[PDB]
């Protein structure tokens, strides 16, 4: 039951808690960025150098 | 120069209007513009200082 | 000033619950939002007036200025 | 080659406001160039036009531009 | 002491100003302003210290340097943006902080208040410099008036200025010697701020009702610490939003044109967080008067404590002075507009007018509506 | 008469707090600067270096900078000498100094367009308008010898002759090089030029906004979570009688 | 023409400090005089006042107020301290004058 499983295992021991903040942050980062980057770029299709980089690298 | 309500000068800082003689006519400015030491050396010559 | 030397307080029973045994969320739509309005409507008639007054003095001021700029079709009918 | 600007200024120069302005101007123009001694200038009137013209010039111009 | 959080000379201070500090239970956001003001002091000192890592105080290099600091230094642009804006978030919070304090008579904690003024003054002072630094058209011409502004003081004036800034005209020296002041000053603000809080702690924090709070008072930590961290992010979002979306939104663009000692820009609009007093200054046609007005325009805060008559502290139960108050806050927002406005009849008068209500509302109205309300209570 | 005309707003491709710059457009914007403005308008704060990865290619910009010779350091015999413009050089100055330029432009000083877009209220909107927008002075109004009427410019008399008409160049990408069109491209450039960070800066802004969104509530709960102890609370006065 | 009586009533409900449910005197800023005044208060009224203040604070701290019922009515407001406070003041003014 997630929340309960979580608390007991992750949030109870101040030792553990922290440990998940870290390993979590690593995950949040990696994911937040890719997501953000995508959201962004997509809202600017064909305007970015990544997008015209090709008229000297095709598309 | 060439702006103001006295056909001389206007200072965009606090609204002091000057006449073509350089005198202060309206605004908060306190004394009239500075008149340097000068003279004319001929028909077309003018030396300041 | 620290704690334990603040005031001679007698006979005040206070009951409060652990945050985990109660809900922080709170009771919006019941007591929540209501009081919010209870206040917008309480001071609106004490705050807004002057701001409103400014506004006018702002608009008036601006329009008039923007007007004193336009020519009097009759500053030269001749 | 034709400049989408000039074409779009053609349409725009026709919008009610432009006309009600372009007219206001035309008069002033020939109202000042008709006299010898007058301080009047048809700048104001000119703007009002422009102001209005270009305004839609903008609402559409960038559509035809790459 | 098994405590430690109280048995350690240093460590105590903390667990005595952030934990264990007795603070009134009932406290509105208007109490965050200050903890924020700090974060500004920081954001300013941190960013600026870092921006100074690239500045080059010297006419011929001064302007460009900054540009370089932006275009060339990684995130150097972000640093700048943040800095110039912290300036504002800084003045905003300060302007609000003063508000709050004014309308809860926190100005009754006198010293904590008087020091406060100093801070303002200094924050105004330090912000004056620094803006000179980038040496833009504004930077220059601001330097020239503000400084020259001490022209008014007779005898010691003309001289004090031709010293204030370098030699006899705002030139390189004045610049280097300003950078120095700027680099230095903030650290003074920091110090005084310490002195400010010291005086405060002597007298607990106020509280919105203006009546003893010993009856309640909660441990600063558990509560207010969070509350600050929150307010941190709240009035952090705007400031950041600006800095990442429309940085120069508040920044006059005219200053993007390197200084020219020969031409002051037609349309010299001082920085927004300065306009009010600015207006006051020009609407009192007389060098001296102009300045004087200004002088007191800000140097009046020192008198508010003496212009307090209400038998009650705050004015939450003083609906009368209460609106008089907003009449003031707005009378200020006005002076401001009238400041960002050229000098013509539509304005000007409006100007000197508000620039009259200002004083009166303070010097006279308040204390009058003050005693009056007491009598409407048999006091 | 302090009478002026305020420039209409154009929906630029990069106006949106979340919309980057059309890098393609800047590329052209660059060319129009290089081929027509970079002969009067200095632009000291940029350099081919930048173009790389933003609208040009390394090799592209390099050969692009070769296109100009620059005066460089002392000999062994110590004497300025010219040499092929490297990648790190800054865009060429057209005049050795201002008063030199002023003597080349009918007594006027073509301002450097590094920060032009943000040095004049209106930015692109202004600039664009200014370019695409000259015309005969209305009546009663007379521009003097050497100047050119342009309503949008204060004084309405500019020292810059309409520097842009149809075809003045030929965007190698196959773009109708119409005035309106080119003039657009110049402005989008002038922007990036004025603040290369643009995109990077907005993207950032994006994330910054998603953190506020996420963080503030979190701490709000936390703030409430913690205060509930008080919000909840209840008093009562029980003396003995 | 217009009763000061009629007026006070106004201001009273206008100040609305009774919405929190505390008497006028429960508000007067605590200056040297008042302190001495309140320090002369009979323990009855003291604890009364206290609670009223703590309740007031507790409310205020919750942003919410007291049911329309519990507000205190103007005529029923008890100037519990005015009397002491006054002696105080004159006591002082008596001393201040004597020290001259
Ligand atoms: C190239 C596309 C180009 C642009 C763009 C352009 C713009 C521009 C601006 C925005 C200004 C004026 C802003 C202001 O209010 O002062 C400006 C000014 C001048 N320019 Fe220009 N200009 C472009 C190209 C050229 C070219 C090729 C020349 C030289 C033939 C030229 C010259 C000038 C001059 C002179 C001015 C002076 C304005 C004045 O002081 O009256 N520009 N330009
Ligand atoms: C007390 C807070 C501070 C205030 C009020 C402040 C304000 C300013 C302002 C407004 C400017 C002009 C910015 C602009 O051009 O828009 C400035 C510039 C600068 N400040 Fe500060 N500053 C402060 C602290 C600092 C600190 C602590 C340092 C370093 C000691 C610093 C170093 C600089 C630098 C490098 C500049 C020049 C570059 C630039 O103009 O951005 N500032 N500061
Ligand atoms: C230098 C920046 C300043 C900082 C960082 C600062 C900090 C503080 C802080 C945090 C408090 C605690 C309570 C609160 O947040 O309101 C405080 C209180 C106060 N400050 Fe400041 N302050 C600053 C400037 C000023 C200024 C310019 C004034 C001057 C009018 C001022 C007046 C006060 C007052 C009156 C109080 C005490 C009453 C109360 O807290 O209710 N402060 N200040
Ligand atoms: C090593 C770190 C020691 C901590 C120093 C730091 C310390 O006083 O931190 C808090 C208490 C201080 N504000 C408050 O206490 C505070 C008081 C009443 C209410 C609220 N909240 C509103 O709801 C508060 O937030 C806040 O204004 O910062 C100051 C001022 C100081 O820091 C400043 O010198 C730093 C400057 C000098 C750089
Ligand atoms: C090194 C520090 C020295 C010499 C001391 C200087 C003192 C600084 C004081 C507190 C500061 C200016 C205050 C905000 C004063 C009261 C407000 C007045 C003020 O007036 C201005 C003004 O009249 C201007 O006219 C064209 C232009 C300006 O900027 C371009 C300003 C301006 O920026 C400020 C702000
Ligand atoms: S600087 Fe001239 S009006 Fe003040």
């Amino acid at each position: 039951t997630l929340t309960a499983r979580l608390y007991s295992l992750l949030f109870r021991r101040t030792s553990t808690f922290a440990l998940t903040i870290v390993v979590g942050a690593l995950l949040f980062e990696r994911a937040f960025d890719q997501g953000a980057d995508a959201i962004y770029e997509h809202i600017n299709e064909g305007k970015l150098w990544k997008h015209i980089k090709h008229k000297y690298e095709n598309k | 120069a060439n702006a103001g309500d006295f056909g001389g000068y206007y200072c965009p800082c606090h609204g002091s209007h000057y006449d073509a003689s350089g005198r202060i006519r309206k605004g908060p400015a306190p004394l009239n513009l500075e008149v340097p030491s000068y003279e004319f050396t001929s028909d077309d010559m003018v030396i300041v200082g | 000033r620290q704690f334990g030397h603040l005031t001679r307080v007698r006979h005040l029973i206070t009951y409060s619950l652990s945050p985990f045994e109660q809900r922080p969320f709170p009771h919006y739509f019941s007591k929540g939002v209501p009081n919010v309005w209870r206040r917008l409507r309480a001071c609106i008639l004490r705050v807004a007036p002057p701001f409103l007054a400014f506004y006018l003095l702002y608009t008036w001021g601006t329009q008039e200025f923007e007007k004193s700029k336009r020519k009097n079709p009759a500053a030269y009918v001749n | 080659l034709v400049d989408p600007l000039t074409t779009v200024r053609e349409q725009c120069e026709q919008l009610e406001k432009c006309v009600k302005a372009r007219e206001r101007l035309e008069l002033c123009d020939e109202r000042v160039s008709s006299r010898s001694q007058t301080e009047e200038d048809c700048t104001e009137e000119l703007f009002d036009f422009l102001h209005a013209r270009d305004h839609c010039v903008a609402h559409k111009l960038f559509n035809s531009l790459k | 002491a098994p405590n430690i959080r109280k048995s350690h000379p240093l460590l105590k201070m903390i667990n005595n100003s952030l934990i264990d500090l007795p603070a009134p239970s009932n406290i509105s956001a208007w109490w965050n302003f200050g903890s924020l003001l700090a974060v500004c002091l920081m954001t300013q000192i941190l960013t600026g210290l870092l921006l100074a890592m690239h500045y080059t105080a010297d006419t011929s290099l001064a302007f460009s340097s900054v540009a370089h600091t932006c275009r060339n230094v990684q995130y150097g642009w972000l640093i700048r943006n943040l800095h110039a804006n912290g300036a504002s978030f800084f003045f905003i919070c300060i302007f609000l902080h003063i508000g709050r304090g004014l309308y809860y008579g926190s100005y009754l904690y006198k010293e904590t208040w008087n020091t406060g003024v100093i801070l303002l003054l200094t924050l105004m002072a330090t912000a004056f410099v620094g803006y000179v630094l980038p040496w833009g058209q504004m930077s220059f011409w601001g330097a020239t008036v503000i400084t020259n502004l001490f022209s008014a003081i007779p005898y010691i004036g003309h001289t004090l200025v031709e010293w204030a800034w370098g030699g006899f005209s705002v030139d390189n020296p004045t610049l280097t010697r300003f950078f120095a002041l700027h680099f230095l000053l903030p650290f003074a603000i920091a110090g005084i701020t310490i002195i400010h809080l010291t005086f405060l702690h002597e007298s607990g924090s106020n509280n919105p009702l203006g009546i003893s709070s010993d009856s309640d008072k909660i441990p600063f930590h558990p509560y207010y610490s969070f509350k600050d961290i929150l307010g941190l992010t709240l009035m952090l979002t705007p400031f950041l939003t600006l800095a990442l979306f429309s940085p120069n939104l508040l920044g006059d663009p005219e200053n993007f044109t390197p200084a020219n000692p020969l031409v002051t820009p037609p349309h010299i609009k001082p920085e927004w967080y300065f306009l009010f007093a600015y207006a006051i200054l020009r609407s009192i046609p007389n060098k001296l008067g102009g300045v004087l007005a200004l002088a007191a325009s800000v140097l009046i805060l020192f008198l508010i404590p003496f212009l307090h008559k209400s038998k009650q502290r705050t004015m939450t139960f003083r609906p009368l002075s209460q609106t008089l108050f907003w009449l003031l806050v707005a009378n200020l927002l006005i002076l401001t507009w009238i400041g960002s406005q050229p000098v013509e009849h539509p304005f000007i008068i409006i100007g000197q007018m508000a620039s009259l209500s200002y004083f009166t509302i303070l010097l006279i109205l308040f204390p009058t509506i003050g005693t009056l309300e007491n009598k409407m209570l048999n006091y | 008469s302090d009478l002026e005309l305020h420039p209409p707003s154009y929906p630029w491709s990069h106006r949106g707090p979340l919309s980057s710059l059309d890098h393609t457009s800047i590329r052209r914007g660059f060319q129009v600067y290089k081929q027509v403005c970079s002969s009067c308008h200095s632009m000291d704060y940029v350099a081919y270096r930048h173009l790389v990865g933003v609208c040009y290619t390394e090799d592209e910009a390099k050969a692009l900078a070769e296109e100009v010779e620059v005066q460089d350091g002392p000999n062994e015999d110590g004497e300025m000498f010219m040499r092929p413009g490297k990648l790190s050089d800054y865009f060429p100055k057209p005049y050795p100094n201002p008063e030199a330029a002023r003597a080349a432009n009918n007594g006027a000083l073509p301002p450097d367009l590094s920060y032009i877009v943000r040095a004049r209220h209106g930015g692109e909107d202004y600039v664009f308008s200014l370019l695409t927008g000259y015309c005969e002075p209305p009546t009663g109004v007379s521009v003097r010898e050497g100047l050119y009427f342009n309503p949008y410019f204060p004084g309405q008399a500019i020292g810059m002759a309409p520097p842009i008409y149809n075809d003045v160049l030929e965007f190698d990408d196959g773009t109708p090089a119409t005035m309106s069109q080119v003039a657009k491209d110049v402005c989008t450039f002038l922007r990036w030029a004025a603040e290369p960070e643009h995109d990077h800066r907005k993207r950032m802004g994006l994330k910054m906004l998603l953190m506020m969104g996420l963080l503030v509530p979190l701490v709000y709960y936390m703030k409430r979570h913690k205060w509930s102890v008080l919000k909840s609370r209840k008093l009562a006065y029980r003396p003995p009688k | 023409s217009r009763w000061l009586e009629g007026i006070r009533k106004w201001y009273y409900n206008a100040a609305g400090f009774n919405k929190y449910g505390l008497m006028r005197d429960d508000t007067i800023y605590e200056n040297d005089d008042v302190k001495e005044a309140i320090r002369r208060l009979p323990e009855n009224l003291y604890d009364d006042r206290m609670f009223r203040i703590k309740r007031a604070l507790d409310l205020n701290m919750r942003q919410q107020i007291l049911p329309k019922e519990q507000w205190t009515k103007y005529e029923e407001d008890v100037p519990y301290l005015e009397p002491y406070l006054k002696e105080v003041i004159r006591e002082r003014k008596e001393r201040e004058e004597w020290d001259k």
